[PDB]
């Protein structure tokens, strides 16, 4: 549950959901916030996995 | 006459558009704290049906707003910064047939046995204007008008109640209107022809949703230490 | 003369403690 | 070797698209704001709310080419794709050399007296050159800039009331070695330089709240089509999944839901207030079982 | 205007750079070149591209 809660958190980003950044971004800045948002979900699971 | 009231726990609304179903949600938003002082406000206020006093109470961060008054002698809402054609303030008149919401420089001129009249005959350079139902129409009439981000968003919920002042269950409130009105509205005066003010405050709150998407219970999280456990733990019980 | 053939015992402890991906359809299976 | 082993993933993709907004046929008074014969003052900066219409941004490049359109939370290009809670239009004009200052996070004397944008700020700024309507020799009487304010504006404030600034340390009633006097309105001559010359600025104020209200962009809505892998648009909620009829009992008031994870589990039609369930569509993982390579190349 | 990720007629029009770009923008004043009481016929701008 705590690793699907991770999925809301906005780590910086203007937004929590990919398909917000994609629809009213263009691509070098979506870039941007895609990777904080990247970075968060990839810092998640490797904190579950361990 | 004015007396605390201590023993309050009510002014839970739903803060968002959100549907929940059997969740316990944790939120912030602005809300009356959970034995917080409710200021009661005493027939036709503090004057008698001849006299007129009203107190033009502040507005800290959103009031709370009650009255079980089966007269009708309540129609509506002045809210603004100093109420004398100086500046821009917010108008909630309640007609039974109609309700009015205006914004103007409206001027306060003493508007109110059992006479009527007309108010407001000043109201230079008005900018809105919107309709709606009747907010008021034995019931307690509940109401929280918050103002935040320009929106001056406006909740409230009718309760029926006979042998007893405020009833024994919980009950939350739904919102009624949204308006952008865009007014700063620091103070606020009761437009009068047994009320009860209480002041919000950022809170966090458990909030209980049914089955369906109706919230049946709540936990203020700062009120005492069960009710803080219960907020870190996301459960009722403990 | 049960299904799963369990012991009084065993029923009670699989009674006790409690393959769709209904909940956490976020690539966790 | 011999065993099973997990490979790629599978997913069933959705079959076509569905786009739902309501049915609004009124047009959003963007030329009327960017066209209007007489604009407000940067001072008294006019704020003119844009709601309950279509947001067909077209109308703007029609409208002149542009020096700046500089958009902060948004790219310019999909504009159209987006709905709006409350799009508010700041009209003014401005001085040449003050017009790359209108943007958040600025400090200067514009964005301190008169004009401030959020820090976080989602919108876009908008300007042109304007000497060709409002430049006369006589000079116009349009302008009016604070030229020394009491305090720093907050984001949106706008202190129309004039009062004299003090100077000096004394209370001043319009003495000129202690009162500072708080307006610089100015007339303006066609044989000013660019850095003099006007610009005329609106900044377009957007909230992207998950749209609760409309103000939606020039799109064609499709059918509504239930029980299949699609990929849909609801009053601008974006995603992929199958739409089911639902058996919530929403009040009047909800327009989504979402489930215990916060995700989208639910929406509200645009246009015929049916409440849908949004179910994700099949996916899981393949696993390969395999004989071994020297025994057979049949796989599972 | 003539820079990466840029908006704007003439990065839309007749000259765009890519987002991921490796490179140099090299420019100055050329007055004393091309500048003629008659005028040129050497500019030619897009004034709009479909
Ligand atoms: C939720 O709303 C329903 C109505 O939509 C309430 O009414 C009962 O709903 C159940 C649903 O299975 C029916 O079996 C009952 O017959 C309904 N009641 C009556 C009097 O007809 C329901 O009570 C509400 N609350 C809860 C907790 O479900
Ligand atoms: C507190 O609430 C109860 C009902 O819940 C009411 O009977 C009681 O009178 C209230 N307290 C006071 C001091 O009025
Ligand atoms: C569009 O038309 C249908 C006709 O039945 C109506 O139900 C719907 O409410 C309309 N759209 C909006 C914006 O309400
Ligand atoms: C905008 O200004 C031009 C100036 O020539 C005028 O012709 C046009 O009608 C105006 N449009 C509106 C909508 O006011
Ligand atoms: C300012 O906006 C209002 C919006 O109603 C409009 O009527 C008015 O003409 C505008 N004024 C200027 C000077 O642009």
């Amino acid at each position: 549950n705590t690793l699907v809660k991770q999925l809301s958190s906005k780590f910086g980003a203007i937004s929590s959901v990919l398909n917000d950044i994609l629809s009213r971004l263009d691509p070098p800045e979506a870039e941007v916030q895609i990777d904080r948002l990247i970075t968060g979900r990839l810092q998640s699971l490797q904190t579950y996995v361990t | 006459t004015t007396q605390s009231y201590t023993n309050f726990t009510r002014g839970v609304y739903y803060p968002d558009k959100v549907f929940r179903s059997s969740v316990l949600h944790l939120t912030q938003d602005l809300f009356l704290p959970f034995f917080s002082n409710v200021t009661w406000f005493a027939i036709s206020g503090t004057n008698g049906t001849k006299r007129f006093d009203n107190p033009v109470l502040p507005f800290n961060d959103g009031v709370y707003f009650a009255s079980t008054e089966k007269s009708n002698i309540i129609r509506g809402w002045i809210f603004g910064t100093t109420l004398d054609s100086k500046t821009q303030s917010l108008l909630i008149v309640n007609n039974a047939t109609n309700v009015f919401i205006k914004v103007c420089e409206f001027q306060f001129c003493n508007d109110p046995m059992e006479s009527e009249s007309g108010v407001y005959s000043s109201a230079n350079n008005c900018t809105f204007e919107y309709v709606s139902q009747p907010f008021l129409m034995k019931n307690l009439r509940e109401f929280v008008f918050k103002n935040i981000d320009g929106y001056f968003k406006i909740y409230s919920k009718h309760t029926p109640i006979i042998g007893r002042d405020f009833p024994q269950g919980f009950s939350a409130l739904e919102p009624l209107v949204d308006l952008p009105i865009g007014i700063n509205i620091t103070r606020f005066q009761t437009l009068l022809a047994d009320y009860y003010v209480g002041y919000l405050q950022p809170r966090t709150f458990l909030l209980k949703y049914n089955e369906n998407g109706t919230i049946t219970d709540a936990v203020d999280c700062a009120l005492d230490p069960l009710s803080e456990t219960k907020c870190t733990l996301k459960s009722f019980t403990v | 003369s049960k299904p799963s053939k369990r012991s009084p015992i065993e029923d009670l402890l699989f009674n006790k403690v409690t393959l769709i991906c209904a909940q956490k359809f976020n690539g966790l299976t | 070797e011999k065993g099973i082993y997990q490979t790629s993933n599978f997913r069933v993709q959705p079959t076509e698209s569905i786009v739902r907004f309501p049915n609004v046929t009124n047009l959003c008074p963007f030329h009327e704001v960017f066209n209007a014969t007489r604009f407000a003052s940067v001072y008294a900066w006019n704020r003119t709310r844009i709601s309950n219409c279509v947001a067909d941004y077209s109308v703007l490049y029609n409208f002149a080419p542009f020096f700046a359109f500089k958009c902060y939370g948004v790219s310019p290009t999909k504009l159209n794709d987006l709905c709006f809670t409350n799009v508010y239009a700041d009209s003014f004009v401005i001085k040449g050399n003050e017009v790359s200052q209108i943007a958040p996070g600025q400090t200067g004397n514009i964005a301190d007296y008169n004009y401030k944008l959020p820090d976080d700020f989602t919108g876009c700024v908008i300007a042109w050159n304007s000497n060709k309507l409002d430049s006369k020799h006589s000079g116009n009487y349009d302008y009016w800039y604070r030229s020394l304010r009491k305090s720093k504006l907050k984001p949106f404030e706008r202190d129309i009331s004039t009062e004299i600034y003090q100077a000096g340390n004394k209370p001043c009633k319009g003495k000129g070695p202690n009162c500072y006097f708080p307006l610089q309105s100015y007339g303006f001559r066609p044989t000013y330089g660019v850095g003099h010359q006007p610009y005329r600025v609106v900044v377009l104020s957007f909230e992207l709240l998950h749209a609760p209200a409309t103000v939606c962009g020039p799109k064609k809505s499709t059918n509504l089509v239930k029980n299949k892998c699609v990929n849909f648009n609801f009053n601008g909620l974006t995603g992929t999944g199958v739409l089911t009829k639902s058996n919530k009992k929403f009040l009047p008031f909800q327009q989504f839901g979402r489930d215990i994870v916060d995700t989208t589990d639910a929406v509200r039609d645009p246009q015929t207030l049916e409440i849908l369930d949004i179910t994700p569509c099949s996916f899981g993982g393949v696993s390969v079982i395999t004989p071994g390579t020297n025994t057979s190349n049949q796989v599972a």
